[PDB]
DNA sequence: TTTGAAAATATGTGTAATAG
DNA sequence: AACTATTACACATATTTTCA
């Protein structure tokens, strides 16, 4: 379902989040092993607070990043992973105009679920477009979210059901390369005046790296764009230290929400960073 | 009279910003829609959850 | 000269392009359409919660 | 399988012919 | 006439999909 759903009044968490790039692949292809973790080793998810003892479905399928609602992605399709040298974590695979596979949830595991079965398959965006109804075009949409939902049937016969996503995934080969990417900003906001180094640390950053900020109204216009000085006079290999600007009205009174993204070159930009300034 | 290009030039241009002006800003109107809409659909599963007690 | 598959690329290109800023409008109309129904919907359950 | 790229498209820019 | 908006064309670039 595209219909809103929430961590819950229980808890299903990801424990261990997918690596940030994926090069998914297409029908055209030999399959790609399925989603790995940063460490080697595979992403994990559990549900905390599950005090019963039955089996339940978790259940995973492809849902969109960048800056918009959740929604399954069009472009994109969990894939049934083949095998491991121990066979991990059983799958199924049904539908609704888009696929989604359910590992079974054991209580025995500590209703913990070792994801080793989810690939990502990509469809030509041609064939995707073409149907009615479609308005987002895939060229140069890349980003994916591993989406990942549970219903917990309950003793008064109700179904509390829960859903949760992953951090975005690149899965285009060359955007992998190409496009930037923050993954930790060291200052979520801070106050008018700026002036305080923010230390960004994420992938692809390099010494044609320039920080933009933004502002915009519910309206979608740009009402403001400040270039921040980063220190490229020596640093680590990818992280930007960040020099905050000071915002345009300092006379605010009320706290203002402001974006701010890394780009290399006119069509190598970062995704949309949330940052936001406080009166005084 | 080269200069008919250096104009025709931003004849040209002015034109394909406009229906790209255009195309952003429907962009940018259905992308808060559905913002819009997503949130009705939480709060009414809020009261939902608030009405059957 | 493989000019003839550009000029049919393009064509396409444009077509698509128009077709495009269509389906959006509709989309439109489709979701301020929705969501004026669900705003009703909400104010409806409210008064009924603040009614229990 | 996994990696890197050529081969194939898709989209931007400057022109030219043409309608308005 | 003289001028701008429009649309298709060839070529340059940008991204995607097919192959090795």
């Amino acid at each position: 379902w595209p219909l809103s759903s929430q961590s819950g009044s229980y808890e299903l968490r990801i424990e261990v989040q997918p690596k940030p790039h994926h090069r998914a692949h297409y029908e055209t292809e030999g399959s790609r092993g399925a989603v790995k973790a940063p460490t080697g080793g595979h992403p994990v998810v559990q549900l905390h607070g599950y005090m019963e003892n039955k089996p339940l479905g978790l259940q995973i399928f492809i849902g969109t990043a960048d800056e918009r609602i959740l929604k399954p992605h069009a472009f994109y399709q969990v894939h049934r992973i083949t095998g491991k040298t121990v066979t991990t974590t059983s799958y199924e695979k049904i539908v609704g105009n888009t696929k989604v596979l359910e590992i079974p949830l054991e209580p025995k595991n500590n209703m913990r679920a070792t994801i080793d079965c989810a690939g990502i398959l990509k469809l030509r965006n041609a064939d995707i477009e073409l149907r009615k109804g479609e308005t987002d075009i895939g060229r140069k949409n890349t980003r994916v979210r591993l989406v990942f939902r549970v219903h917990i049937p309950e003793s008064s016969g109700r179904i509390v059901s829960l859903q949760t996503a992953s951090n975005p995934i690149e899965c285009s080969q060359r955007s992998a390369h190409e496009l930037p990417m923050v993954e930790r900003q060291d200052t979520d906001s801070c106050l008018v005046y700026g002036g305080q180094q923010m230390i960004l640390t994420g992938q692809n950053f390099t010494s044609e790296s320039k920080v933009v900020f933004t502002e915009k109204t519910t309206d979608g216009q740009q009402i403001w764009e400040m270039e921040a000085t980063v220190d490229k006079d020596k640093s680590q290999p990818n992280m930007l230290f960040v020099e905050i600007p000071e915002y345009r009205n300092k006379h605010i009174r009320t706290p203002v929400k402001v974006n701010f993204y890394v780009i290399n070159g006119k069509r190598k930009r970062s995704q949309p960073q949330h940052f936001t300034y406080h009166p005084v | 009279r080269r200069i008919r290009r250096e104009r025709n030039k931003m004849a040209a241009a002015k034109c394909r910003n406009r229906r790209r002006e255009l195309t952003d800003t429907l962009q940018a109107e259905t992308d808060q829609l559905e913002d819009e809409k997503s949130a009705l659909q939480t709060e009414i599963a809020n009261l939902l959850k608030e009405k059957e007690k | 000269r493989k000019r003839m598959r550009n000029r049919i690329a393009a064509s396409k290109c444009r077509k698509r392009k128009l077709e495009r800023i269509a389906r959006l409008e509709e989309k439109v109309k489709t979701l301020k359409a929705q969501n004026s129904e669900l705003a009703s919907t909400a104010n409806m359950l409210r008064e009924q919660v603040a009614q229990l």
